[PDB]
Protein backbone atom coordinates (compact mmCIF):
# COMPACT_ATOMS: atom_id res chain seq x y z
CA UNK A 1 0.00 0.00 0.00
CA UNK A 2 0.81 3.83 -0.76
CA UNK A 3 1.00 5.49 2.46
CA UNK A 4 0.40 8.66 1.11
CA UNK A 5 -2.55 7.15 -0.62
CA UNK A 6 -3.98 4.12 0.92
CA UNK A 7 -6.79 3.37 -1.90
CA UNK A 8 -3.68 2.46 -3.83
CA UNK A 9 -2.02 -1.20 -4.29
CA UNK A 10 0.92 -2.01 -5.88
CA UNK A 11 2.01 -5.30 -6.95
CA UNK A 12 5.40 -7.09 -5.82
CA UNK A 13 4.89 -10.10 -7.70
CA UNK A 14 7.85 -11.03 -9.22
CA UNK A 15 6.61 -12.04 -12.84
CA UNK A 16 3.79 -10.36 -15.16
CA UNK A 17 2.01 -8.60 -12.30
CA UNK A 18 5.14 -6.45 -10.88
CA UNK A 19 4.55 -2.78 -11.80
CA UNK A 20 0.47 -3.30 -11.75
CA UNK A 21 -1.89 -1.08 -9.44
CA UNK A 22 -5.51 -1.58 -8.36
CA UNK A 23 -7.51 0.56 -6.38
CA UNK A 24 -10.55 -0.73 -4.18
CA UNK A 25 -13.56 1.17 -3.06
CA UNK A 26 -15.57 -1.39 -0.70
CA UNK A 27 -18.67 1.01 -0.67
CA UNK A 28 -21.80 -1.04 1.44
CA UNK A 29 -19.27 -4.07 1.61
CA UNK A 30 -21.22 -6.25 -0.53
CA UNK A 31 -21.05 -4.02 -3.37
CA UNK A 32 -17.08 -3.17 -4.14
CA UNK A 33 -15.88 -1.00 -7.17
CA UNK A 34 -12.17 -2.42 -8.36
CA UNK A 35 -9.97 -0.47 -11.23
CA UNK A 36 -6.88 -2.14 -12.87
CA UNK A 37 -4.05 0.25 -14.07
CA UNK A 38 -1.60 -1.81 -16.22
CA UNK A 39 0.97 -1.81 -18.83
CA UNK A 40 -1.09 -4.31 -21.21
CA UNK A 41 -4.16 -6.09 -21.85
CA UNK A 42 -2.70 -9.13 -21.19
CA UNK A 43 -1.99 -8.07 -17.60
CA UNK A 44 -5.38 -7.32 -17.14
CA UNK A 45 -6.79 -10.47 -18.14
CA UNK A 46 -3.87 -12.34 -16.38
CA UNK A 47 -5.46 -10.59 -13.17
CA UNK A 48 -8.82 -11.24 -13.99
CA UNK A 49 -8.04 -14.99 -14.29
CA UNK A 50 -6.36 -14.83 -10.99
CA UNK A 51 -8.98 -13.30 -9.26
CA UNK A 52 -12.48 -15.31 -11.04
CA UNK A 53 -10.43 -18.49 -9.83
CA UNK A 54 -10.51 -16.89 -5.88
CA UNK A 55 -13.73 -15.28 -5.83
CA UNK A 56 -17.30 -17.17 -4.68
CA UNK A 57 -19.40 -18.79 -7.32
CA UNK A 58 -22.11 -16.04 -6.75
CA UNK A 59 -19.62 -12.96 -7.42
CA UNK A 60 -20.63 -10.92 -10.29
CA UNK A 61 -18.08 -9.15 -11.39
CA UNK A 62 -19.00 -6.29 -14.15
CA UNK A 63 -17.27 -3.96 -16.46
CA UNK A 64 -18.26 -0.13 -16.27
CA UNK A 65 -17.33 2.06 -19.78
CA UNK A 66 -18.94 4.81 -18.14
CA UNK A 67 -19.31 4.76 -14.60
CA UNK A 68 -20.95 3.20 -11.46
CA UNK A 69 -24.79 1.68 -11.63
CA UNK A 70 -25.53 3.60 -8.32
CA UNK A 71 -24.27 6.93 -9.20
CA UNK A 72 -25.67 6.81 -12.99
CA UNK A 73 -29.19 6.27 -11.30
CA UNK A 74 -28.97 9.08 -9.00
CA UNK A 75 -28.01 11.36 -11.60
CA UNK A 76 -30.69 10.07 -14.12
CA UNK A 77 -33.25 10.81 -11.03
CA UNK A 78 -31.89 14.05 -10.44
CA UNK A 79 -32.25 15.04 -13.51
CA UNK A 80 -36.10 14.00 -13.99
CA UNK A 81 -37.16 15.46 -10.66
CA UNK A 82 -35.70 18.98 -11.83
CA UNK A 83 -37.67 18.92 -15.48
CA UNK A 84 -40.54 17.28 -13.76
CA UNK A 85 -40.31 19.82 -11.27
CA UNK A 86 -39.75 22.59 -14.27
CA UNK A 87 -42.82 21.54 -16.03
CA UNK A 88 -44.88 21.79 -12.65
CA UNK B 1 -16.83 -41.48 -45.73
CA UNK B 2 -15.95 -38.32 -44.21
CA UNK B 3 -12.51 -39.19 -43.43
CA UNK B 4 -11.90 -40.23 -46.70
CA UNK B 5 -13.35 -37.41 -48.28
CA UNK B 6 -11.11 -34.96 -46.25
CA UNK B 7 -8.22 -37.10 -47.46
CA UNK B 8 -9.58 -36.42 -50.68
CA UNK B 9 -9.73 -33.41 -50.84
CA UNK B 10 -6.19 -32.98 -49.89
CA UNK B 11 -4.47 -35.02 -52.30
CA UNK B 12 -7.15 -33.16 -54.89
CA UNK B 13 -5.00 -30.00 -54.77
CA UNK B 14 -2.00 -31.53 -54.79
CA UNK B 15 7.18 -35.34 -49.49
CA UNK B 16 11.06 -33.81 -48.02
CA UNK B 17 10.34 -31.85 -45.26
CA UNK B 18 10.56 -28.28 -45.73
CA UNK B 19 9.94 -27.50 -42.52
CA UNK B 20 11.52 -28.82 -39.05
CA UNK B 21 9.54 -27.32 -36.32
CA UNK B 22 7.27 -25.17 -34.58
CA UNK B 23 7.97 -22.66 -31.82
CA UNK B 24 5.96 -19.66 -29.83
CA UNK B 25 6.52 -17.23 -27.37
CA UNK B 26 5.29 -14.10 -25.89
CA UNK B 27 7.21 -11.25 -25.00
CA UNK B 28 4.52 -8.95 -23.80
CA UNK B 29 1.27 -8.07 -25.88
CA UNK B 30 2.87 -10.01 -28.68
CA UNK B 31 2.65 -13.25 -30.09
CA UNK B 32 5.82 -14.18 -31.74
CA UNK B 33 5.82 -17.84 -33.70
CA UNK B 34 8.12 -19.10 -35.79
CA UNK B 35 9.37 -22.39 -37.71
CA UNK B 36 12.67 -23.00 -38.68
CA UNK B 37 13.62 -24.20 -42.22
CA UNK B 38 15.36 -26.61 -44.65
CA UNK B 39 17.85 -27.34 -46.61
CA UNK B 40 15.64 -27.88 -49.49
CA UNK B 41 13.84 -24.17 -49.08
CA UNK B 42 15.71 -21.69 -50.35
CA UNK B 43 14.74 -18.33 -49.71
CA UNK B 44 16.46 -16.54 -52.10
CA UNK B 45 14.28 -18.22 -54.72
CA UNK B 46 11.48 -17.89 -52.64
CA UNK B 47 9.38 -15.01 -50.61
CA UNK B 48 7.54 -16.83 -48.08
CA UNK B 49 5.10 -15.88 -45.42
CA UNK B 50 4.06 -16.74 -42.34
CA UNK B 51 0.27 -16.07 -41.57
CA UNK B 52 -2.21 -17.62 -38.89
CA UNK B 53 -5.37 -18.29 -38.87
CA UNK B 54 -7.96 -18.27 -36.04
CA UNK B 55 -10.39 -21.09 -35.29
CA UNK B 56 -13.72 -19.73 -36.73
CA UNK B 57 -15.23 -21.82 -33.53
CA UNK B 58 -13.52 -19.54 -31.27
CA UNK B 59 -13.62 -16.41 -33.72
CA UNK B 60 -17.67 -15.61 -33.22
CA UNK B 61 -16.56 -12.02 -35.30
CA UNK B 62 -14.67 -10.47 -38.16
CA UNK B 63 -11.73 -9.44 -36.15
CA UNK B 64 -8.62 -9.47 -38.86
CA UNK B 65 -6.13 -10.72 -37.47
CA UNK B 66 -2.61 -9.04 -39.09
CA UNK B 67 0.86 -10.38 -39.07
CA UNK B 68 4.15 -8.48 -39.70
CA UNK B 69 7.22 -11.10 -40.86
CA UNK B 70 11.00 -11.16 -40.57
CA UNK B 71 13.19 -13.73 -40.98
CA UNK B 72 16.72 -14.53 -39.43
CA UNK B 73 19.55 -15.62 -40.49
CA UNK B 74 22.12 -16.67 -37.97
CA UNK B 75 25.70 -18.62 -38.18
CA UNK B 76 26.26 -20.88 -36.06
CA UNK B 77 30.37 -21.24 -34.88
CA UNK B 78 31.83 -18.98 -38.07
CA UNK B 79 35.37 -18.53 -35.20
CA UNK B 80 30.32 -26.47 -44.43
CA UNK B 81 29.48 -24.05 -41.29
CA UNK B 82 25.80 -24.14 -40.61
CA UNK B 83 23.79 -21.37 -41.06
CA UNK B 84 20.56 -21.10 -39.54
CA UNK B 85 17.45 -19.24 -41.17
CA UNK B 86 14.14 -18.93 -39.60
CA UNK B 87 10.58 -17.33 -40.32
CA UNK B 88 8.86 -15.63 -37.74
CA UNK B 89 5.80 -14.10 -37.18
CA UNK B 90 4.31 -11.43 -35.02
CA UNK B 91 0.79 -10.47 -34.17
CA UNK B 92 -0.45 -9.16 -30.69
CA UNK B 93 -2.49 -10.74 -28.27
CA UNK B 94 -4.95 -9.24 -26.75
CA UNK B 95 -7.23 -9.42 -29.37
CA UNK B 96 -7.09 -13.41 -28.93
CA UNK B 97 -7.86 -13.93 -25.18
CA UNK B 98 -11.58 -13.01 -25.22
CA UNK B 99 -12.06 -16.47 -24.82
CA UNK B 100 -9.07 -17.19 -22.63
CA UNK B 101 -7.90 -19.36 -25.30
CA UNK B 102 -7.23 -19.96 -28.93
CA UNK B 103 -5.81 -22.11 -31.41
CA UNK B 104 -4.41 -20.51 -34.48
CA UNK B 105 -3.18 -22.35 -37.40
CA UNK B 106 -0.22 -21.75 -39.06
CA UNK B 107 0.22 -21.49 -42.15
CA UNK B 108 3.94 -21.11 -44.75
CA UNK B 109 3.32 -19.75 -47.96
CA UNK B 110 5.77 -19.96 -50.60
CA UNK B 111 5.55 -17.85 -53.52
CA UNK B 112 8.39 -18.13 -56.41
CA UNK B 113 9.71 -14.87 -58.41
CA UNK B 114 11.34 -16.18 -60.98
CA UNK B 115 8.66 -18.07 -63.01
CA UNK B 116 6.30 -15.09 -64.25
CA UNK B 117 3.59 -18.00 -65.12
CA UNK B 118 2.76 -17.62 -61.13
CA UNK B 119 3.15 -21.17 -60.99
CA UNK B 120 4.19 -22.51 -57.90
CA UNK B 121 2.76 -20.92 -54.78
CA UNK B 122 2.93 -23.61 -52.28
CA UNK B 123 1.57 -23.81 -48.92
CA UNK B 124 2.09 -25.90 -45.66
CA UNK B 125 0.51 -26.02 -42.93
CA UNK B 126 3.00 -26.25 -40.37
CA UNK B 127 1.09 -26.81 -36.56
CA UNK B 128 -1.48 -25.39 -34.85
CA UNK B 129 -0.55 -23.17 -31.95
CA UNK B 130 -2.97 -23.35 -28.07
CA UNK B 131 -2.73 -20.70 -25.55
CA UNK B 132 -4.33 -19.98 -22.72
CA UNK B 133 -4.16 -18.09 -19.53
CA UNK B 134 -3.88 -21.27 -17.42
CA UNK B 135 -0.36 -21.62 -19.88
CA UNK B 136 0.46 -18.35 -19.45
CA UNK B 137 0.07 -18.25 -15.64
CA UNK B 138 2.80 -21.08 -15.13
CA UNK B 139 5.08 -19.16 -17.16
CA UNK B 140 6.21 -21.85 -19.82
CA UNK B 141 6.12 -19.95 -23.16
CA UNK B 142 7.02 -15.79 -21.62
CA UNK B 143 9.87 -13.88 -21.95
CA UNK B 144 10.37 -11.75 -18.46
CA UNK B 145 13.77 -10.05 -17.82
CA UNK B 146 15.74 -10.35 -15.85
CA UNK B 147 15.89 -13.32 -13.78
CA UNK B 148 15.69 -14.87 -17.55
CA UNK B 149 18.98 -13.94 -18.33
CA UNK B 150 20.86 -16.79 -19.14
CA UNK B 151 19.45 -17.21 -22.31
CA UNK B 152 19.89 -21.68 -22.92
CA UNK B 153 16.82 -22.22 -25.07
CA UNK B 154 17.57 -20.54 -28.52
CA UNK B 155 13.59 -20.02 -29.19
CA UNK B 156 14.07 -17.36 -26.45
CA UNK B 157 16.21 -15.34 -28.79
CA UNK B 158 15.01 -16.03 -31.96
CA UNK B 159 11.78 -14.38 -30.19
CA UNK B 160 13.90 -11.39 -29.23
CA UNK B 161 15.03 -10.66 -32.73
CA UNK B 162 12.06 -11.02 -34.42
CA UNK B 163 9.61 -8.65 -31.74
CA UNK B 164 11.85 -6.37 -31.19
CA UNK B 165 12.77 -3.27 -33.64
CA UNK B 166 15.23 -3.67 -35.81
CA UNK B 167 17.91 -0.94 -36.81
CA UNK B 168 21.04 -1.45 -38.84
CA UNK B 169 23.92 1.61 -38.89
CA UNK B 170 26.84 1.78 -41.18
CA UNK B 171 29.95 2.71 -38.94
CA UNK B 172 33.21 4.28 -41.32
CA UNK B 173 35.93 6.11 -39.57
CA UNK B 174 38.09 7.42 -42.83
CA UNK B 175 41.38 8.67 -40.44
CA UNK B 176 41.62 6.22 -37.14
CA UNK B 177 40.80 2.45 -37.02
CA UNK B 178 38.38 0.63 -35.63
CA UNK B 179 38.56 -1.46 -32.51
CA UNK B 180 36.67 0.45 -30.16
CA UNK B 181 33.56 -1.93 -30.75
CA UNK B 182 34.31 -4.83 -29.26
CA UNK B 183 35.25 -2.57 -26.07
CA UNK B 184 32.19 -0.68 -25.97
CA UNK B 185 30.13 -3.62 -26.36
CA UNK B 186 32.00 -5.83 -23.80
CA UNK B 187 33.39 -2.91 -21.14
CA UNK B 188 30.62 -0.21 -21.63
CA UNK B 189 27.74 -2.27 -22.29
CA UNK B 190 28.78 -5.11 -20.08
CA UNK B 191 27.34 -7.37 -22.92
CA UNK B 192 27.41 -11.74 -22.98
Amino acid sequence: IIKEFPEVYFCERPGSFYGTLFTWKQRTPFEGILIIYSRNQTVMFQCLHNLIRILPINCFLKNLKSGSENFLIDNMAFTLEKELVTLS
Amino acid sequence: IISKSYKALINLVQSEQLVEKIWYRVIDDSLVVGVKTTSSLKLSLNDVTLSLLMDQAHDSRFRLLKCQNRVIKLSTNPFKKECVQIITAVTSLSPLLTFSKFCCTVLLQIMERESGNCPKDRYVVCGRVFLSLEDLSTGKYLLTFPKKKPIEHMEDLFALLAAFHKSCFQITSPGYALNSMKVWLLEHMKCE
